[PDB]
RNA sequence: UUUCUCCCAGUACGAAAGGACAAGAGAAAUAGAGCCACC
């Protein structure tokens, strides 16, 4: 069972009977689109209908660096480099203008976000757009990729060596000596992961939501 | 408005020209164009545009107000307007 | 088909073109030494002649003619 | 000098078909550039880079003339 | 309406000397034609480029708008972009300098795209 | 976001930016109502020594939805009389270009690549 | 709140050169009052 993030509402004093009507809006809207399941790490091809052009769509393919939103204003960003030039683009996908949806490649990375990959090597982040799908199983787990990218000089977007981060798939080690990480650890704040304050339960919410989406099917 | 404590807000404030895009009668809830003063779960006060533009536009609406006890002709559940794209519609390609 | 009718219509359509000089068109014009024509010139010279007949002459035997009553010949032996 | 000299005149042949073919472009033009394209190349080449313009050629006479419309 | 078709021949009724439309595949993602087009002199370029437009503006296009003229200052290159097709007009000499036509009809193989350089920009210290 | 200093990489065949030269080109200024410059806003490039017009197309700061962010400033140089400097363009550039406000058909034609 | 462009219209007007109004539309800019769907 795989619910997609949007359909989880956040927390907050909002009437949850907007995120009642909003599923259902979304529900309909994705009979019309169909969105396929995908990850982040995932490459994915997405058809949508250009305004500038007449008549004519637009298919951009990239690896999945980031899931945001929720409800019908959740957008998915994918990451591809386009004539040695990196490009990130934000699809959202209850927008009318995405004609269709297609997930070249069904994967996971090793983290969550793959902001960092703009610091590693560009072969890391160089996709073919042309590449076409890969064969996937429905019923199994999608791939999970292990391969550790490695960075660029130390100047960096963020730091990404700090604990918060917590990046997994980044070969520091060759760009970070023990000590640097030591000093990057001083930011451990290691009650964080024991406080309670900021873990948000929604186990019972995501098993209510799971009837309700296949119900509208 | 908000108040913002001592430096401020809790003071009322108006907004004009918000167009409506889309009412549903079974919840009662109106569509408005634009952000308005105040924060979530606080009343606010709706009445027609005093805008000169928009002098006289009850002559085609309800003139006292829309009465449900006569039913004359039940309304949809929803109401949009022309311009908005209702879900459920095909996916909007710009030919 | 009427040998006539190729022989002179092959010297109209080499006629056609401008930037050979006819100078002595005869029918055993020869183009390397009598005229003095580039590679590209008998290159391009065929082809006014394929347009005409309907083309399918081929490069491979076409260069060795080498003048326009053997195209002719070739033409003729071809139809 | 070429691979095959049979490809070179089939490829001119062909750009001089699409020319009177082509309608919204200036005919006169096409003509003339085809010729100054055939007379600047053409000349002097070698063997591989001969094959590259010939080859290119033909699949710009097989692409509808390469989107010239 | 105004189309591709009656353009070209109003700029042939003109005497264009050198007209160039290059059509735009559905997957490119751009106007559907691009025209180039030539002129004898800056008079002669700013009669035709006035002429289509008064041409335009009277055949129908009423739900387009109305489409200013850019480059008439200067003497060697006016550009007209209607709603289906732009219009680039320019002198003869200026025609093969530019070679806008190779670049439309090469996308990727116009000589002039290796032209280009790059360069290098280091810090002072 | 081409706002002051943002040091920037010419995209054009010009002489100034094609030659190689030991100070970055910069931006200190735009040709518009607000000082910020994006996308299709003309600016003044210190280029060899020389003052010479550009056009922007690409900046590194985030866009707005449906759009790609780019990595590297790029720019196109434009001469007095409105034609471009250069008579080519490398990097991709994006098509929005020709419905934004301006005089945008010279440089577009100019653009071999668009993404 | 202010500005620019377009439109009206190469029209009115004027021998020509040249060249408007008002009304309407789109863009921005700043000020003011707010707002967090997205970033």
């Amino acid at each position: 069972r795989f619910l997609s993030p949007e359909f989880i509402p956040p927390r907050g004093r909002t009437n949850p009977l907007k995120f009642k009507i909003e599923r259902k809006d979304m529900l309909d809207r994705r009979k019309v689109l169909p969105i396929p399941e995908f990850y982040v790490g995932s490459i994915l091809r997405v058809t949508t209908a250009d305004p500038y052009a007449s008549g004519k769509t637009s298919q951009f393919l990239g690896i999945c660096i980031k899931r945001s939103g929720n409800g019908l204003g959740a957008t998915f960003t994918l990451r591809n480099t386009i004539e040695g030039q990196g490009v990130e683009i934000c699809f959202e996908l209850y927008n009318p203008r995405i004609q269709e949806i297609q997930v070249v490649k069904l994967e996971k990375r090793l983290d969550d976000n793959l902001l960092y990959l703009r610091d590693a090597l560009p072969e890391y982040s160089t996709f073919d757009v042309n590449m076409k799908p890969v064969p996937q199983e429905a019923c199994q787990e999608v791939p999970v990729n292990k391969l550790k990218v490695k960075m660029k000089p130390k100047p960096w977007s963020k730091r990404w060596e700090r604990p918060n981060f917590n990046i997994k798939g980044i070969r520091f080690d060759l760009a970070l000596t023990e000590e640097q990480m030591k000093e990057a650890q001083k930011w451990n704040k290691p009650w964080i992961e024991f406080d309670m304050m900021r873990e948000y339960d929604t186990s019972k919410i995501e098993a209510a939501l799971w009837e309700e989406i296949e119900a509208s099917k | 408005t908000i108040g913002k404590g001592f430096q401020m807000g809790n003071q009322n404030r108006t907004v004009y020209g918000l167009k409506v895009w889309r009412v549903n009668t079974k919840h009662n809830i109106i569509y408005v164009n634009g952000s308005v003063p105040g924060h979530k779960n606080c009343l606010v006060k709706i009445k027609d545009s005093t805008l000169p533009a928009y002098k006289d536009s009850c002559k085609n609406l309800p003139f006292p107000t829309y009465f449900p006890d006569g039913d004359e002709e039940e309304l949809p559940e929803d109401l949009f307007d022309e311009s908005v794209w209702q879900p459920s519609e095909p996916s909007i390609t710009f030919a | 088909l009427t040998l006539d009718g190729i022989k002179d219509r092959v010297l109209y359509v080499l006629k056609l073109y401008d930037k050979i000089d006819p100078e002595k068109l005869s029918v055993n014009s020869h183009f390397m030494k009598d005229l003095g024509l580039d590679s590209l010139d008998q290159v391009e010279i065929i082809m006014a002649m394929e347009d005409e007949f309907g083309f399918e002459i081929p490069d491979i035997d076409a260069e060795k003619l080498m003048c326009p009553q053997e195209i002719v010949d070739y033409i003729a032996d071809k139809k | 000098a070429p691979w095959s000299r049979e490809a070179v005149l089939c490829l001119y042949r062909a750009l001089l078909r699409q020319g009177r073919e082509l309608r919204y472009t200036d005919r006169d033009f096409y003509f003339a550039s085809i010729r100054r394209e055939f007379r600047k190349n053409q000349k002097l080449e070698n063997l591989e880079a001969r094959e590259k313009q010939l080859e290119k050629g033909l699949v710009f006479l097989h692409s509808k003339l390469g989107g010239l419309i | 309406k105004f189309d591709i078709d009656m353009l070209v021949s109003l700029l042939r009724q003109e005497n264009a000397r050198d007209i160039c439309v290059i059509q735009v595949p559905p997957e490119m993602r751009y106007t559907d034609y691009f025209v180039i087009g030539s002129g004898t002199s800056t008079r002669h370029l700013h009669a035709m480029v006035h002429y289509l437009v008064k041409m335009y503006k009277h055949l129908k296009c009423r739900s387009d708008p109305y489409v200013k003229i850019e480059g008439k200052d200067a003497d060697d290159w006016l550009c007209v972009d209607f709603g289906s097709m732009v219009i680039h007009l320019m002198l003869p000499e200026t025609r093969e300098t530019y070679e806008l036509e190779k670049l439309w009809t090469l996308r990727s193989f116009d000589d002039q795209l290796a032209q280009i350089a790059a360069e290098t920009l280091p810090e002072d210290f | 976001a081409v706002q002051k200093m943002t040091r920037v990489r010419v995209v054009d065949n010009s002489a100034l930016g094609s030659t190689p030269y030991h100070r970055p080109p910069r931006c200190i200024h735009v040709y518009n109502k607000s000082g910020v410059g994006k996308v299709g806003d003309q600016i003044l490039l210190a280029i060899r020594g020389q003052k010479k017009k550009a056009l922007i197309v690409g900046h590194r700061m985030p866009g707005s939805r449906m759009t790609p962010k780019f990595d590297s400033n790029n720019v196109v140089l434009i001469e007095d009389n409105g034609n471009p400097v250069g008579t080519r363009i490398k990097i991709p550039i994006p098509t929005s270009l020709r419905r934004r406000e301006g005089e945008y058909s010279k440089v577009l034609a100019i653009a071999q690549n668009f993404v």
